[PDB]
């Protein structure tokens, strides 16, 4: 096939990289992988280091006259590429040691490990009243060569690639999503039943979502109106648990309910972002460099609990909401995922 | 800028 | 007497507790005590806990989309309701036996000690520009069901409930609250004099207070007007010393006090709510759920010093300004608290 | 000479200080040496201290009612004055030793050093659409007596005093700062290459810069116009990396370049404040109280790279872009400093 | 809802 | 205020 490769301003210095996006299996995640192209008089006393830092990075980085980003490091590791290290971890890999092939002696194996423990790559949507691009969790792949870690950063030896990464749905399905409401009245017993079903637990973009409402208005009020929308959580976590809820998608229809009366229907609503381009607080799934993408992927959790919560945690909600004739409002909500299926 | 090379098929 | 209680949506668990208002002596606070109702073949494995977290919530907990709480958590602890645990801390105690014998076998006592170095239940005032509750330092007991203290939250086992924790006056009263001042100028050998007193140092919420003001203004200048005005300080601490000062009360005369005489006075000023419904940033005293409340209550400070900076703290000061003609405008500021008397 | 004095407003406690400004040579700064003079029958019980705390304060001090300073406290050191302590740090000091024979008996020495991991005076520039002083590293002296450490402030006790910590210009000239810029285009074997130079790599404000450019067009795209300016960066950092930055001179000229030709000149661009009064984020050199100054002084940094990102750092840049037409655009980027030279 | 209930008196 | 005093020449 074919290797991506980026390359120092200088021509000196390039680093070929085996993967442009890398998945999770929710136990172990593909290691990332590349090899550095160097002629050694160019540096004859130096040494080279790659990077692997996640930052919460806000803004963009063509030189925009603003308020640049926040730039705590999530996650940061080190690995001396040059001069050879022990051969761990553990040995090249089919790939490094099929550039090495190609190359010859001027290519230097890097490995890391991504920690379990780590975001997804999402970025909130820039504002229209705001300039530039906003914040959002990202990786990053940055390839030096000098004397010492701490030695100062220069262009043309630095070298900067972005990389991804993205989860891919497990192919069992989940229990069926469903829920439930009774409310009663002041004191009356006239009561008011509601039933909500959905068609699956896991959804592809784009594809509708088919919610079965059913009402059972054995009461004395009357119900005016049904609202029905989709609600998205963002679990913001930098040092402080943060919330920012927003909606995407909301459909209504002006349908009365009459007491002592029982009603059923099934909706059609989908979550897309062509209507919703100005709404700043939105989360898109993580960018190349600017492109544009579908809704944030929903990111699943993996089994065992612990935290996991040291990024940007994304998550999808549907609520049904009856208009109750002078008070008594109530609304059912229930989960549900959204992200791709398994490519080939 | 981010391009591609060769790579050969073992 | 009555008991106030709170159940679980599924109506399987049920919390009671003893008190909704908990007070300190300065030295020990009353201990939070309560039983809880369960029906053992609902779990069957699990276990019960309950939380005594207290956070710096932001916003409001209606489904509100906007950006929510900073939920920065100041202090939090566990104890295993259900299975039984030691019998400390230390007995079940008068409450909780009357409560066992009230229901029987399906109760379990917990217990919670609140260390003194903690905050009191303060709640700023959402302004109308913004929309939904406000950001304040508030108490919460949440009682829950599950195999793990990591397990996942649901909301048919979880089930909330607020307290607060307030401050009453001592029975000694302080020492007289007093200052003086002495202007001179520039290069003249004249200067100006002035004198506050108070009546207390303790004062009611409505009760009016009257500042003693006099001036000696033996020399040249002239004063043209007096300013009189009550200022709020709200010492807020997350990780970072801040405070948000804000007048609440200012009352003004057009009074001239000639050059070379003395002027004296008694003033008559009211801090209320009614006039400043609008001013964001006001501090009030910790709600219930949103019903109204007087001004936020004067926090004293324990006798030892130590820090017991951990959330939001408050106090009032009086400041009477005057305005000098041709510049040297001098002011006089003063402390003092406000808030409850001991109930019965 | 003289010495700089504070004194209480009890007046019966008084601090001298040997200097208001203090040096750092890169390798060891000039102690902080001061003395202070009390009458013991004042106190007979208490003990004397004083402080040096430097803080990212924000706001101002003089009672205004808006949100006060984020007290960030940076760095912190502790002394007691009183009752006298062992000798050292070593001995009383040559300008210590002359206030003690002014004085008499009644005088208490007091030493400290200044690490050499510490910011420089900065101050950002207060915005018009704000109010009051805004935020900026600072350094301050306080003289308080006292029982214990933790013993509550007294207004008549603590003694404030504002100092700063300046950089001087190495003696030393550095290297020549030049770049270039070789930029192709898509398919055409045509390119385009230009040169820029600088008179020097250090300048005192006010004195004018002369830019070198230099441009090589052997292609077939037009030149448009050519933009110079000189380009602020303020490395803030508390406890995140950020970096406002933000232009302060630019100048146009509508010179074209054509096609298959070469193009050299040499500009005239100098910072300065008096155009850019109301930029809000503008770094300018320490203020004493509230008196004008330069722009801020370019803090160089010590040879040994370690952290240093404790406060406040500044840095300028000077960018030209060439506006190519049909896109195109680059652009050459190039550092350099700009601080007062040594004095005597 | 937040409500009441007996208690007995001892 | 902050002000000056006398200071002597040894």
């Amino acid at each position: 096939t074919r290797v991506f490769k980026k390359s120092s301003p200088n021509g000196k210095l390039t680093v070929y990289l085996g993967k442009r996006d890398f998945v999770d299996h929710l136990d172990k995640v593909d290691p990332v992988d590349g090899v550095v192209l160097v002629d050694p008089d160019y540096l004859k006393d130096r040494k080279v280091f790659v990077t692997l830092t996640v930052a919460f990075r806000y803004g963009r980085e063509d030189c925009d006259v603003l308020g640049l980003s926040f730039r705590k490091d999530l996650f940061i590791a080190n690995y001396q590429a040059f001069p050879p290290t022990p051969n761990p971890p553990r040995p090249p890999t089919r790939l490094q040691e099929r550039l090495l092939r190609k190359l010859g002696q001027h290519a230097h194996p890097f490995f890391f490990t991504i920690p379990q423990n780590l975001p997804s790559s999402v970025t909130l949507q820039p504002g229209p009243e705001d300039t530039g691009k906003a914040l959002g969790v990202d990786f990053e792949i940055r390839a030096f060569v000098a004397k010492s870690l701490e030695e100062k950063s220069h262009k043309r030896n630095s070298v900067r690639l972005v990389i991804r990464k993205v989860q891919f749905a497990p192919e069992k399905p989940g229990p069926q999503p469903s829920a439930e409401t009774t409310r009663h009245f002041l004191m009356s017993d006239r009561s008011l039943h509601l039933e909500a079903s959905l068609d699956k637990e896991l959804y592809y973009h784009g594809e509708p979502l088919n919610v079965n409402v059913h009402v059972t208005n054995n009461s004395t009020k009357t119900v005016k109106k049904i609202k029905v929308s989709v609600r998205q959580y963002a679990d913001i976590v930098l040092f402080s648990t943060a919330q920012y809820k927003v909606p995407v998608a909301q459909v209504e229809q002006d349908d009365q309910v009459s007491p002592s009366s029982t009603f059923s229907k099934v909706y059609t609503i989908t979550p897309f972002l062509a209507n919703n381009r100005e709404k700043r607080g939105l989360a898109l799934d993580g960018k190349l460099k600017h492109e544009d993408t579908n809704l944030a992927s929903s990111t699943i959790v993996k089994e065992g609990a612990n935290k996991e919560v040291l990024g940007i945690l994304v998550s999808y909600r549907v609520k049904v909401k009856l208009v109750v004739s002078r008070g008594g409002d109530v609304s059912v909500e229930l989960p549900f995922v959204l992200m791709h299926p398994k490519p080939h | 800028t981010t391009a591609s090379s060769s790579l050969a098929k073992d």
